């Protein structure tokens, strides 16, 4: 397969039968037959065809994976050997966390256009993550500024951290 | 500031104790600017003089750069000498006085508390 199913799920396909009542032919049938002979077919020689150069010399490439290091948390003040590693991993984890986002508005927008005029309610899984995503995203990063970084980070929830520790011990004197 | 310094010898280009540092290279980039700049007093001097400006005088060109690489060497070795006795003075005064130079407490960025100023 080309991409994993389980990252973009799709409920399984039901085509209804065809059913003519009238006695005229229909177009599209037709069509159908003379595209899928003088499209479809002649196409599919010259994929095949080049789809077999290929077998001939494959080769691959590999999907980068990056040891973890130590995060903002673990290093010193002003050491920048240790907070150059720390901050260079904050940032990738920034750009998969945005390419995330990305994966759940696009699940989000199928829903909508393969459901059709039901979409207000068969699409009730994918709304829930999206807004479960984007609350969690917009907490990690989110008026942080142009020059972003882990320190600017780390200092955002620590602020979050302090008003909802002190919210949760002023709510049992309530 | 580093005139009556202790370890010292007045009105000497190069103390004795300069000899125990490296001499500059004659590949220095510092010493291969000071050439380029006897060229280029060559080349004025012919042009001032409304004489061919590339050739004449090959031999007066040669002594313009020669010149300049031979003064240019030496204050180069005084050059790195005063820097190294900056730094043999600050050490000596800092092993001198700890008290006044402790060893910072480093403290991760994890218990620092350092405020945030939302951009909005
Ligand atoms: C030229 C100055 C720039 C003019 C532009 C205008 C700038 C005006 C504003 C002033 C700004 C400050 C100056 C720029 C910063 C330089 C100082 C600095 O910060 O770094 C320390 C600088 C370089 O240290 P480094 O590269 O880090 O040392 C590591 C290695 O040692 C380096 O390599 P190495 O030591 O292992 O090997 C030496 C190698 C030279 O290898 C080099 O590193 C030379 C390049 C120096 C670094 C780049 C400087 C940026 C300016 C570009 C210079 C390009 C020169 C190329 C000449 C091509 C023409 C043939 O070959 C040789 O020179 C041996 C002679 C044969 O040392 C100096 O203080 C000397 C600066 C003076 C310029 C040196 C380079 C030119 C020497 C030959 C004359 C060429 C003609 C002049 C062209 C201009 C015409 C008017
Ligand atoms: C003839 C002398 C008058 C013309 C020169 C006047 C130039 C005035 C500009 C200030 C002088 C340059 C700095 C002096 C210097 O560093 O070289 C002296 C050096 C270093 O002297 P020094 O480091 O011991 O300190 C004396 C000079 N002051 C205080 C200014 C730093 O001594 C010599 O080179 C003398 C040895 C060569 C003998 C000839
Ligand atoms: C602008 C640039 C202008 C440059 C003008 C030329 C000034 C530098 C000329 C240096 C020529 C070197 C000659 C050879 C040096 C030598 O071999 O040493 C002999 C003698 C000093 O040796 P001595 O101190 O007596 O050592 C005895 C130790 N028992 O040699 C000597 O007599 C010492 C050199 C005398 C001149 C002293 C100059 C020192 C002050 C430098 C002024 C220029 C600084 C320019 C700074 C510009 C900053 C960008």
């Amino acid at each position: 397969d080309s991409w994993d199913k389980d990252v973009y799920p799709e409920p399984p396909r039901r085509t209804p039968a065809p059913s003519p009542q009238t006695s005229l032919p229909n177009p599209i049938t037709y069509l159908t037959k003379a595209f899928d002979l003088l499209v479809d077919r002649p196409v599919t020689l010259v994929r095949e065809f080049i789809e077999r150069q290929h077998a001939k010399n494959k080769y691959y490439y590999y999907h980068r994976e990056f040891r973890r290091v130590p995060d903002i948390t673990e290093c010193q003040e002003k050491d920048v050997l240790c907070m150059f590693e720390a901050e260079m991993q904050w940032r990738r984890d920034y750009k998969v966390d945005q390419e995330i986002v990305n994966i759940i508005q696009e699940r989000l927008k199928a829903c909508q256009q393969r459901e059709g005029e039901s979409h207000r309610q068969n699409c009730a899984k994918e709304l829930e993550q999206f807004t479960q995503v984007v609350k969690a995203y917009q907490d990690r990063y989110h008026d942080l500024g142009a020059h972003y970084s882990a320190r600017k980070c780390l200092a955002k929830q620590k602020q979050r951290m302090l008003a909802e520790r002190k919210a949760a011990k002023e709510a049992a004197a309530a | 500031m580093m005139t009556g310094r202790q370890g010292r010898a007045t009105f000497q280009f190069l103390p004795d104790e300069a000899r125990s540092l490296p001499p500059p290279k004659l590949t220095d980039p510092r010493l291969a600017f000071v050439g380029f700049l006897g060229y280029c007093s060559g080349l004025i001097d012919n042009a001032i003089r409304r004489r061919p400006v590339l050739l004449a005088g090959l031999h007066r060109q040669l002594l313009y750069i020669t010149s300049f690489v031979f003064v240019g060497y030496y204050l180069l070795k005084r050059q790195d000498y005063m820097y190294a006795v900056r730094d043999h003075d600050m050490f000596s005064y800092i092993k001198s006085h700890p008290e006044d130079f402790p060893e910072k407490d480093k403290k991760t960025y994890g218990e620092v508390f350092e405020e945030f100023h939302p951009v909005r």
